[PDB]
């Protein structure tokens, strides 16, 4: 006997690791670690120069925490992981997946503690996640220096001594590595799951994807029992409409409406930010040197790719090619080429060489597009850098962007324009602040803007909507509301708050199959009898008609004496009292008293008359 | 109760299912060997445009031929939607069929192109396992199966009634095929397409072995190997295997093939590339399917009988001109190989000439002299003998319907059903053409149980009692669905009727009330022991549901005992009402 | 009170009783009885008390509880039951033979994560002892093959079935039920899963299939002559994993086998790509095997010469494999001696290069095949004797000692 309660161990607003439990389903939503957290350490680079080696000494004879402008750790970035301790992984059956993003911490919970069950997701997201983990481990294992940061994690009494932004986060269990074993031994468990499937896990609860349009496979799984509408939302967008835009034809009478992904930037304009980025790239290619745009692997970068392709009809002349440095670049390109069914209905997925998502990237490949998906001796043909280079990277410490930043660190000649807003200003450029670059941070991101979730809640008319984080308060360095409207009450979640907001009391299943029985007559409730021997098989008690009801109802004395006379009885004397009626039958000396909701019969030693009177009085009421 | 009114038993299967007041025509087909008699579908059984689900099976016209041509007469804007891969192959195949047959002054076909264009772009695509929103209380889900790289079965669920229409499902795939999936839904009506029932399917390795050895034997004698197949059908495996053979032996042969609009075939095959196996998906960076060598020649006009040459004709059984006009020269030569990669019905020209017609005309009193080594393989990739029994053994069906068989082979197909009588014995009735075969289905109503039924799960487990699991919670049917145990009294607005059956038994005894009280107390602990009875201080006894007191005595020789029992255990009291009637014991 | 509280308490009891004490006298038997008497109503502690009683072994005599619970309501509790019964198995406990009958009701479960363990259950109950019953000889193998035939329906329940059959093949292995499995049409066995389990799905089950194949071919000396064809024709799989596994399963069965025309399908794995880590395995395979005629010997020799002139970075492996080939069967090269080296009956000219890495291989092959040959120097040239005299005195790990009349000792 339990209820649904989300046990979330994270306080990340972009990602989520909620676990919406149930009575017998025990389902868990997507689980993700802290991706933007491993940036305070030294960046992982090859061919260590002399500039990033000799710096200021540590504070109080540490010899493991260098300092150059800010605090840094010269060791492994030491990837973060949520607590996930007060819930054992031995009673878990399935883990949910998001849009190719929520598997960075997936192999850490598959072959470590528990989770011996199955897993359900779609093909494009799982393939992009595989490529992401592959490029991540490829960027980690290059120059694999040993861990030398296992001393400041404990003894937190002195952890608050260093400068801020370093002691704000605690250390519970961080793994820092994948060893190329669980990452490829855990991927051989995924099943082929499409959109709106009928997998029917555990024989009672059903999940139905929604396929919201944000990226290639932004599916919002909707776990639901016989009578329940638990809705989980990972990512959605109502402005791009290219990758099968979101539809609201199913989530009408939702229950909890777990909303996780948000935009976090309400002041910027997508069209305006793309326009200013185009102007910036044009003005920096007109004069100066090469251009560097540190971006993520395949996914969100495709709109920027299409914009820079269509920008060739502007003041920017030719001879401005595009380099793409990524170990999984060719695989990502061929996967975007092969994946075309997950596009829009007729706007994008036309199949007549007009996919408008990936075919345009190959249509312009014959004019000026050299791929070169490596850095190990491939640019020896021509080296002048009149181009723009995009290097995939999980963060600003693992990818090859740090080598290129140390290559042409001179300012007024290159750009450091970013595309992912899941970082900061003073910490992201902390080891590179002794420069004079423009430091532009155009936030390319469209994830359920505040102007969209408002109209979504208006057209949904929801109830008991749960808020993911404590952002119900106005954000810092801003002067506005930027909150969500709730009629009943605004909930709250934290690192270890297992709040219970649900009550499924086995509403209606009944395992109805081959039910044939009589039906009585009444005003509006035609009651009937039931059958025993349910013989349940799997989450369904199919109580079929095969091999004690109580009584209720007032019995009239007038109809009683009428049926006594017309059945064969005689010499029956009836008198009245203050509220009841007393009837005497001379045979066997039967005395019967009928009061308001009361009947009492007294007779002598006789069996046949007793059972006769019993069956005569029992057919005057309805059986319940 | 479903009707499942079939329309064909040998070729051009256009069967329809009429269930739950909903008529769905699945894979409306038409014959390809006729003359103003069977060009279109047999639409004489219906004169309206009311359909519940118009779903086609696969690409080529053996099962989907009229749904793209006869749409001008019966045009609907509803369930005419199809799956996703049936959007680019269908237009080009109907185009080449028109320019091959309808362009030679045919009897009746699609004349105008605007009607074709609108009935093609009016179709809505369906993704993998995408449950399309039907009219009401209906769902269509498409599974995966590798037959023509884009074929799939559909399951129509209309009120606890699921019917699976599978088009030419087969096992043992290859590089250009996939594996069939059933999802284990346990349906009730299985309309299957059985083609190779008695002929057991051998392994594919020896198949490629005999194919390569016969190709080598034909090339050793400088014979023209002209293989006839569909435009974009089961010929992809043929061309890829002959390409691998050519690169393995390193020969300089021609190895030409018909154009058949090849400027878009590779594009359509490599663009989606989703209805295939994994062997092509893992290595999509090497271009294993497209971008081939030694097969870039056109055997349309440059195919002259001069030396050993490998040609690929775009015809199943030499329909109009592909394998009939362009292959008539290499038919009379003693050294000529004509490999057939399909097995059509016994109504075409090439199939009839290969079967038993060693000397027959082509069109009208043509050259009948034809001596060669024409031998057809089993590369049709149709329903094999093992896949059908594996499916009927893994699905546990209740009714098996055989459609799209043959004329005489169907007589043996039912014999295969006899084998099913040992494994999946059920109502397996092979309906003929235009012969409806109804079937009786269950009710499967809908109810609504409250939380009280959960209490029935407590007494069911951790107990040894039988035949008593849910002997409570009487039905409370109303405008809505709801049953309860005690909440019915609350929702109907009344209380529990107090029923207390009372009798006054007489006992013959002259002893004291305490004596008879102790006597009846010791007697109630002898015949029954599962009932707990306590003694009151005044000198009476009371069962957990029955009370026994002593009324006013009198003749003092008789004692009057007032017994009272509540209706809840009334019958139990009846049993008690029996004991005092078997007399008084002789021990005191 | 709560559902998770009882599970946490049971886990604490298991951690406090099945990790330190692990003994008798109310250390492993009292907790098991307390967990068995703490049953629930609906999926409360069943999945937990099952592994509780699993990790607590009472004594070497407790199976009736799992026997009657094998027909419970939730199918996810059958998984806990089967893992607990496997934990009881791996400690002995004298498993009875009746469970196999119950195992029949586990073959048709209509669910996942149960049949993958049901095949393991039938394998272990067949491998316990084939008595007390035809007579458990080649009987459970038919059920295992029938369960593994539906490989396309589950990618996890097919590899486990093959891994279980790998050890189940150690039974009597009647030929009537073994020879008919290698064909589609059965000749009691009425299933396939041998010629239909390879080209069906991803290679993670093909690996287990060929593992079971080599495991059953190592024990039984027969069955190899009819499976070597199938083991050879599975090379054109365009997968970097199946190729090395085929090399391994052929090297592990390199005994009492023949090779007449199936060599071209297994040697061409070196021309399609580099295969730096597979080339040594292929060379080790080609040297330990036997060749029927001299045509295969000539083909292997010209292919090794091609690999040498195309990749001279692995000449040591080539010399070692040629040494092994010459030591295995020296007679098969006797009718090929005047054809390998360019010699003339009345000219004796065209002396090849000394430091040529193409002729030293043939020289060392001839010298290694010259061990048990009756008259080897009868067909030698003039410089062959001095070449042998120079190679023998320079290296001894590749050129053996002979009895040439020109040399001494
Ligand atoms: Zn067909
Ligand atoms: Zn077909």
């Amino acid at each position: 006997c339990l209820s649904g309660h989300p046990t979330l161990p994270c306080n990340v607003l972009k990602f989520k690791s909620t676990t919406i439990m149930l009575d017998c389903g025990l389902d868990m939503t997507s689980t993700l670690n802290f991706l933007p957290l491993p940036l305070v350490q030294s960046p992982r680079l090859s061919n260590l120069p002399g500039w990033s080696l000799k710096d200021g000494n540590a504070f109080l004879d540490k010899e493991l925490k260098e300092c150059s402008g800010h605090v840094f750790v010269d060791s492994v970035p030491e990837f973060c992981l949520p607590e996930t301790e007060l819930i054992d992984l031995s009673t878990v059956d399935v883990i949910l997946i998001s849009n190719y993003h929520c598997m960075m911490a997936l192999p850490y919970i598959t072959e470590h503690t528990g989770f011996t069950g199955t897993v359900y997701a779609t093909e494009p997201t799982v393939q992009i996640g595989r490529l992401l983990m592959e490029e991540l481990v490829n960027f980690i294992e290059r120059v694999p220096k040993a861990q030398s940061a296992s001393l400041w994690k404990n003894k937190d009494i002195q952890r608050l001594l260093p400068s801020p932004l370093k002691d704000a986060v605690e250390v519970s269990t961080w793994r820092r590595c994948y060893t190329m074993q669980e990452v490829n031994s855990a991927l051989s468990k995924i099943q082929l799951v499409g959109y709106s499937q009928k997998i029917e896990l555990f024989g009672a609860v059903q999940v139905t994807p929604l396929s919201s349009g944000y990226a290639l496979g932004s599916s919002n799984w909707i776990i639901q029992s016989h009578y329940e509408k638990v809705s989980y939302v990972s990512g959605s967008s109502l402005l791009t409409t290219h990758p099968q835009p979101m539809d609201q034809a199913s989530l009408k009478n939702s229950d909890v409406l777990v909303l996780t992904g948000l935009t976090q930037i309400p002041t910027a304009n997508p069209d305006g930010m793309v326009g200013e980025f185009c102007s910036n790239l044009a003005l920096t290619v007109r004069n100066g040197g090469n251009v560097l745009v540190p971006c993520y692997p395949s996914g969100v970068i495709y709109d920027l790719l299409e914009c820079l392709y269509q920008y060739i009809d502007s003041a920017g002349l030719s001879s401005v090619p595009l380099y793409f440095i990524s170990p999984v670049a060719n695989s990502s390109l061929e996967f975007s080429q092969i994946f075309a069914e997950w596009l829009c209905h007729n706007k994008q997925s036309k199949v007549y060489l007009p996919e408008p998502p990936f075919p345009h990237a190959e249509l312009i490949q014959t004019n000026k597009l050299k791929h070169y998906p490596s850095i190990h001796g491939d640019f020896s043909n021509d080296f002048r850098q009149p181009c723009v280079v995009f290097t995939g990277h999980p963060s600003l410490r693992f990818g090859d962007v740090v080598h290129f930043m140390e290559l042409w660190g001179k300012s007024s000649l290159n750009t450091v324009i970013f595309t992912e807003p899941d970082f900061s200003y003073l910490e992201a450029l902390a080891p590179y602040q002794p420069l004079a670059m423009k430091c532009i941070y155009c936030p390319i991101d469209t994830r359920l803007n505040f102007i969209q979730v408002s109209k979504l809640l208006k057209e949904v008319q929801p109830l008991h909507v749960v808020c993911p984080e404590q952002y119900t308060q106005p954000p810092p360095a801003q002067s506005h509301r930027m909150d969500l409207m709730i009629d009943c009450q605004p909930p709250a979640m934290s690192y270890r708050r297992a709040e219970v907001l649900a009550l499924p009391f086995k509403r209606r299943y009944e395992k109805i199959e081959i039910m044939p029985e009589l039906a009585d007559s009444l005003v509006p409730m035609e009651i009937k009898p039931g059958i025993s021997l349910a013989t349940v098989s799997a989450v369904l008690h199919t109580k079929d008609n095969k091999h004690k009801p109580l009584l209720s109802g007032s019995i009239p004395v007038e109809q009683f004496v009428q049926t006594l006379e017309k059945h064969g009885f005689s010499d029956i004397k009836v008198e009245d009292t203050a509220k009841g009626h007393i009837v005497l039958l001379q045979e066997a000396e039967t005395l019967i008293q009928i009061e308001e909701d009361s009947t009492h019969i007294i007779c002598d030693n006789d069996e046949m008359l007793r059972v006769r009177l019993r069956d005569l009085v029992l057919k005057f009421l309805q059986k319940f | 109760a479903g009707q499942d009114v079939g329309r064909s038993c040998i070729l051009v299967s256009i069967a329809g299912k009429n269930v739950m007041l909903d008529c769905g025509m699945h894979m409306g087909f038409n014959d390809d060997r006729r003359f103003p008699d069977f060009s279109y579908i047999t639409q004489n059984g219906r004169l309206t445009d009311f359909l519940d689900c118009v779903i086609i099976s696969h690409f080529h016209l053996d099962h989907c031929g009229a749904l793209p041509y006869f749409s001008e007469m019966v045009g609907y804007d509803g369930p005419i939607y199809m799956t996703h891969p049936t959007q680019a192959i269908c237009p080009i195949l109907l185009e080449d069929y028109r320019k091959i047959a309808v362009d030679k002054k045919g009897e009746a076909n699609f004349f105008t192109s605007q009607m074709i264009k609108d009935c093609m772009k009016k179709v809505v695509a369906v993704h993998l396992h995408q449950t399309v929103q039907v009219d009401d209380e209906l769902e269509i889900k498409a599974y995966y199966a590798g037959h023509v790289l884009g074929a799939a079965m559909f399951q129509i669920k209309v009120g606890s009634e699921s019917v699976v229409y599978t088009g030419d499902y087969n096992m043992t795939p290859d590089r250009h095929l996939g594996a069939a999936w059933i999802d284990k839904c346990r349906p009730n009506l299985l309309i299957t397409e059985s083609t190779y029932a008695t002929t057991i399917r051998d392994s594919k390795r020896c198949r490629e072995r005999d194919f390569l050895k016969k190709v080598h034997e034909t090339v050793e004698r400088g014979g023209k190997v002209l293989i006839p197949v569909f435009a974009l059908g089961r010929a992809q495996e043929l061309c890829i295997l002959l390409e691998t053979f050519w690169e393995r032996m390193n020969l300089k042969v021609p190895i030409y093939f018909s154009t058949g609009l090849t400027e878009k075939a590779n594009h359509y095959y490599k663009l989606f590339i989703p209805w295939t196996n994994q062997k092509i998906r893992k290595t999509f960076v090497q271009r294993n399917m497209f971008e081939f060598k030694h097969i870039k020649a056109f055997d349309r006009a440059f195919a002259d009988n001069p030396g050993p040459m490998v040609v690929f004709a775009t015809p199943g059984m030499l329909h109009a001109g592909q394998s009939l006009q362009i292959f008539r020269k290499w038919a009379g030569n003693e050294k000529n190989m004509v490999i057939m990669p399909g097995y059509c019905v016994q109504g075409t020209v090439g199939h009839k000439i290969l079967s038993g017609q060693r000397k027959l005309e082509m069109e009208g009193r043509q050259v009948l002299e034809v001596k060669m080594q024409v031998e057809y393989m089993s590369f049709s990739a149709h329903a094999d003998a093992k896949g059908i029994m594996q499916l009927v053994g893994q699905a546990e069906p209740e009714s098996v319907l055989l459609v799209h068989g043959e004329a005489k082979k169907m007589e043996f197909l039912k014999q295969k059903i006899e084998q099913e009588l040992r494994v999946n014995c059920y109502m397996p009735a092979n309906g003929e053409t235009v012969t409806l075969p109804t079937s009786p289905s269950i009710p499967v109503g809908i109810s609504l149980g409250l939380l009280k039924r959960e209490m029935a799960q407590g007494l069911l487990p951790e107990a040894k009692k039988p035949r008593l699991l849910h002997g409570t919670l009487i039905m409370k049917d109303s405008n809505f669905r709801l049953v309860s145990s005690e909440q019915a009294l609350k929702e109907l607005g009344l209380a529990e009727h107090q029923l207390r059956f009372t009798c006054r038994v007489h006992l013959h005894d002259t002893r004291k009330e305490q004596e008879t009280a102790l006597r009846v107390y010791s007697h109630l602990k002898s015949v029954l022991k599962d009932h707990c009875v306590q003694h009151l201080p005044d000198g009476s006894v009371t069962v957990e549901s029955v009370l026994l007191q002593a009324a006013a005595p009198s003749d003092p020789g008789t004692k009057v005992l007032l017994v009272s029992w509540t209706y809840q255990d009334e019958e139990l009291g009846s049993f008690l009402t029996s004991l005092l009637k078997k007399g008084l014991p002789q021990a005191p | 009170k709560s559902h998770q509280v009882l599970a946490q308490l049971l886990d604490t009891l298991l951690a406090i009783g099945t990790k330190l004490p692990e003994n008798q006298a109310i250390q492993m038997r009292l907790v098991d009885v307390a967990c068995k008497h703490l049953t629930d109503t609906s999926h409360g502690v069943r999945n937990k008390c099952l592994q509780l009683l699993g990790n607590l072994g009472s004594l070497e005599k407790v199976q009736k509880i799992i026997g009657d619970y094998f027909s419970d309501q939730d199918p996810r509790v059958r998984t806990a039951a089967i893992k607990a019964m496997l934990q009881l198995h791996e400690r002995g406990l004298k498993l009875h033979q009746t469970i196999y009958n119950q195992a029949c009701k586990l073959l048709s479960d209509d669910y996942e994560q149960v049949r993958s363990a049901a095949v393991q259950l039938i394998w272990v109950v067949s491998q316990l002892y084939p008595e007390s019953i035809m007579v458990s000889d080649g009987s459970w193998v038919v059920r295992v093959q029938a369960a593994k035939l539906l490989g396309s329906m589950e990618q996890v329940s097919s590899h486990f079935l093959e891994q279980t059959l790998d050890k189940k093949l150690m039974s009597d292995l009647r030929r009537k039920r073994t020879a008919h499995e290698r064909a589609k049409e059965l000749y009691s066995g009425a299933c396939g899963a041998f010629v239909h389990g390879l080209e069906d799905e991803m290679y993670e089950v093909r690996i287990a299939a060929v593992e079971a194949l080599c495991m059953l071919a190592q024990s039984s000396p027969s069955f190899a002559e009819k499976c070597l064809d199938f083991l050879v024709d599975m090379f054109n799989d365009e997968i970097e994993e199946v190729r090395l596994q085929s090399i391994h399963t052929m090297r592990k069965i390199s005994n009492n086998i023949t090779l007449r025309e199936d060599q071209l399908d297994t040697v061409l794995a070196v021309l399609e790509d580099s295969s730096r880590d597979i080339r040594e395995a292929l060379h080790e395979l080609l040297c330990c095997t036997n060749v029927s005629t001299k045509e295969g010997i000539h083909l292997a020799l010209v292919e090794l010469l091609k690999n040498l002139t195309k990749y001279p970075t692995d000449r040591d492996s080539i010399w070692k494999c040629l040494k092994f080939l010459g030591s295995r069967h020296p007679t098969l090269v006797l009718p090929l001696v005047p054809e390998l080296l360019s010699t003339h009956p009345f000219f004796d000219t065209a002396e090849p290069d000394m430091d040529d890495p193409a002729y030293i291989a043939v020289l060392v092959l001839i010298f290694n095949a010259a061990k048990t040959c009756p008259t080897m120097p009868a067909l030698f040239s003039d410089h062959t004797f001095r070449h042998y005299a120079y190679l023998r005195d320079s290296l001894s790990h590749l050129v053996p000692a002979l009895r040439l009349p020109g040399r001494k000792l």
